[PDB]
């Protein structure tokens, strides 16, 4: 629903709190794939960390991100 | 150039199929002779004949001067017409100024301040500005109607709707840089203009 | 003149006339064999591969994994 002005305010609020991120370095993995990863404590207890997807296929041009995906 | 634009409007008018050389407004004024053109000080005979502003409309053959091209911003007259329509497409909100221009020329700046900060932008301070040319010598004049300026872009940017409560702040400065008392000047009004398609109401029921 | 800007709006706010025009226009687009046809445009994305590399190798044109994306 947010207006541009409103959205900016909303975003800043997020900034206020500390956050922890996982970073991924992605390169062409010759195909489309879905990745799921979980965070696990030493106990071995785990929770679903998150998901991201890679769109690709054969004859794709090669590519690698300059930076990490957060 | 200004005269050329007037001519441009004139030709556009015919495109609209409105009469080109016809003004059905300020009839009284039109007939009035326009001094000093009326007087002998003016050697130019053509102008003297031309003194009534009514005759003024047809520059062609009256004046006998033409423009190489009548276009605005390299837009054909039919192009302008199409362009105009597009502008019409969106709803618009305007601020109207009652100009009782008096005194020396001055510049006026205004923007609509919003009651809250927070997430919402502070006073943009740039609704737009218009200037008025004047001198002590000038005869008093007041506009019959309001001068409309299109606020819409700025308002949308700030994210306010027409409905949103906002105030308009105006500052008038002389060329001199002396501040002019804004109190005397009447506050501007806010007009909302829409096309034929208007909105239906939430509360109440229009159709029987 | 049919010009000005196009308006891209939300899908959920589908206006029947608008939808009809889109469907019909799309139908025609699909039909045309011309280079500004549905098949031709689709080809840009990937198969059949439209891009040459200087070796002569063919690859999908869409830029992914890049800033240009
Ligand atoms: O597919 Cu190439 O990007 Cu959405």
């Amino acid at each position: 629903g947010m207006t541009i002005k409103k959205l900016e305010h909303e975003l800043e609020k997020q900034k206020e709190e500390d956050r922890t991120f996982a970073a991924f370095l992605l390169h062409g993995i010759k195909k489309s794939a879905d990745v799921s990863f979980d965070v696990c404590n030493h106990d071995g207890e785990c929770h679903f960390a998150g998901t991201f997807a890679i769109l690709g296929g054969e004859h794709e041009m090669p590519w690698s991100f300059d930076r990490l995906f957060r | 150039t200004t005269d050329r634009i007037w001519a441009i409007w004139q030709d556009l008018q015919r495109f609209r199929k409105r009469p080109y050389r016809e003004a059905n407004c300020a009839i009284q004024l039109m007939h009035t002779p326009l001094q000093p053109f009326d007087k002998s000080d003016n050697n130019d005979e053509a102008t003297k004949t031309h003194a009534t502003p009514h005759d003024g409309f047809e520059y062609q053959n009256s004046f006998g001067y033409a423009y190489d091209n009548l276009e605005l911003n390299h837009y054909s007259i039919p192009q302008l017409d199409h362009m105009l329509q597009e502008r019409k497409r969106h709803d618009r909100v305007f601020a109207g100024f009652l100009l009782h221009n008096i005194g020396t020329s001055a510049d006026g700046h205004v923007f609509v301040c919003l009651p809250t900060g927070e997430h919402t932008k502070d006073c943009s301070h740039e609704a737009g500005m218009f200037s008025i040319l004047g001198g002590q010598t000038e005869m008093s004049f007041v506009f019959d109607r309001l001068y409309k300026l299109d606020i819409t872009k700025a308002l949308k940017k700030n994210g306010v709707h027409l409905q949103g409560d906002f105030d308009l702040e105006i500052e008038i400065t002389a060329v001199n840089g002396s501040h002019l008392d804004s109190h005397v000047i009447h506050s501007p009004t806010i007009l909302f203009e829409a096309g034929t398609d208007s909105a239906h109401t939430d509360d109440g029921h229009t159709e029987p | 003149s049919m010009a000005g800007h196009g308006v891209r709006k939300e899908i959920n706010t589908l206006t029947t006339a608008e939808v009809d025009n889109l469907k019909d226009a799309m139908r025609a687009v699909m039909a045309d064999h011309g280079p500004n046809g549905y098949q031709a445009i689709a080809a840009f994305h990937g198969n059949p591969p439209m891009c040459p590399m200087p070796d002569g190798k063919n690859y999908s044109c869409c830029t992914h994994g890049m800033a240009t994306f």
